[PDB]
């Protein structure tokens, strides 16, 4: 039970990283 | 920055005795015993080269503006 | 995600239609830093 | 329904998601970077 | 007619008051002017 | 139509700095 | 180019030099050039070579030109220590995407990519 609730507030990663190949505004124009 | 070519309090030529320092401190002697045997015996003399920290190593690993 | 639904109601009659329009917010997507020029190219800053 | 952009973050320096976090000592010196510096501030205009 | 110093590759160029503010081989965005020719003089003191 | 002569070709030199 | 009198070549362009063509040379052009029948160039051909020269040398570069000879010798660029650097770094964001992906296949020849790129001195 602690080696559990010890890992499990381990891992937190939300945020997922992208490679941005061009200007991010060329959609909206 | 780089050695000072003269001690600031009386004026005795140190800029020529810091690589024989680094040499005689690579060789394992104590710093003081290192500063006896280049004959620096006014503490002046001793503080200008036993304090004297060597900042143009750090500004040389930048690369050079102009080739 | 603390207000991740938008709504929008139109109980449109002009045959009774009830519409609901709603979009979600789902995943943030972070870049490492750019840089976008006047000529329109990109590279990394 | 695709990812939208929704602005620009600044980033704080030597964070985790700053270019010069993975930088070893050396190609911090090719980026004219002192070595020295410790981060935690950002750089707006 | 001006002499000019790439800030990445160190290269040496000229411009005309025409030409965009760019490196000719590696295209850097970032210029220096090269020193100027006039008789530089200290008084060693 | 008239031939080009020494000065009309060392007019249009173009040395390997000038290629480069 | 070609000789005259002997046949066509791919030359590289330093093996040009910078000195002026000599009077002997000429000379000895010409005789190549009546032996295999040929004529000379033509001045108004030599003006308006010259005006193209003229107009190349002082001509200004746009952006785009700029770009792609910058393009074409990053192309030609065998190694530069800060192109180095900008790859090793963009590499690094492709990995981070990859692993951020769940992506265990293209995380492995990044990092061997990487590996094969480093270990600098
Ligand atoms: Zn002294
Ligand atoms: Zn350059």
């Amino acid at each position: 039970l602690a080696k559990a609730l010890s890992a499990k507030q381990k891992k937190e990663s939300y945020a997922r990283s992208v490679v941005t190949k061009e200007d991010p505004e060329e959609r909206q124009r | 920055m780089i050695i000072p070519v003269r001690c600031f309090s009386c004026g005795k030529v140190v800029g020529d005795k810091w690589d024989a320092y680094l040499r005689l401190l690579e060789e394992g002697k104590q710093e003081g015993d290192a500063l006896d045997e280049l004959k620096l015996k006014r503490y002046c003399c001793r503080r200008m080269v036993l304090t004297h920290v060597d900042l143009i190593e750090k500004f040389l690993r930048y690369n050079p503006l102009e080739k | 995600w603390e207000e991740p639904r938008l709504i929008l109601d139109q109980p449109a009659q002009h045959d009774n239609i009830n519409k609901r329009y709603e979009i979600r917010f789902g995943k943030i997507y972070l870049s490492r830093p750019t840089m976008t020029e006047a000529d329109g190219t990109t590279h990394a800053m | 329904g695709n990812k939208v952009h929704i602005g620009k973050v600044p980033i704080m320096l030597r964070s985790k998601f700053c270019s010069l976090r993975t930088l070893d000592e050396v190609d911090l010196y090719k980026m004219k970077e002192c070595p020295y510096d410790m981060g935690g501030y950002f750089v707006i205009n | 007619g001006v002499k000019y110093t790439c800030g990445a590759c160190a290269h040496n160029f000229s411009l005309n008051k025409s030409d965009p503010v760019r490196c000719k081989e590696c295209g850097h965005r970032v210029i220096y002017k090269a020193r100027t020719k006039r008789m530089i003089q200290f008084d060693a003191r | 139509s008239k031939p080009a002569t020494l000065s009309d070709i060392n007019k249009i030199i173009f040395g390997r700095t000038a290629m480069s | 180019v070609a000789f005259p009198n002997q046949k066509e070549m791919v030359r590289p362009l330093f093996v040009f030099s910078d000195s002026s063509i000599t009077h002997p040379e000429f000379d000895l052009f010409l005789r190549e050039l009546d032996a295999e029948g040929l004529s000379v160039m033509d001045l108004r051909d030599v003006d308006y070579k010259y005006h193209q020269l003229k107009e190349m040398s002082s001509r200004s570069l746009s952006n785009d030109e700029v770009n792609s000879i910058v393009k074409m010798k990053q192309s030609l660029s065998s190694n530069t220590g800060f192109n180095t650097v900008l790859k090793k770094a963009q590499l690094q964001e492709e990995l981070e995407e990859a692993r951020d992906a769940h992506d265990h296949e293209r995380v492995a020849r990044i990092e061997a990519e990487l590996k094969s790129i480093g270990a600098e001195s």
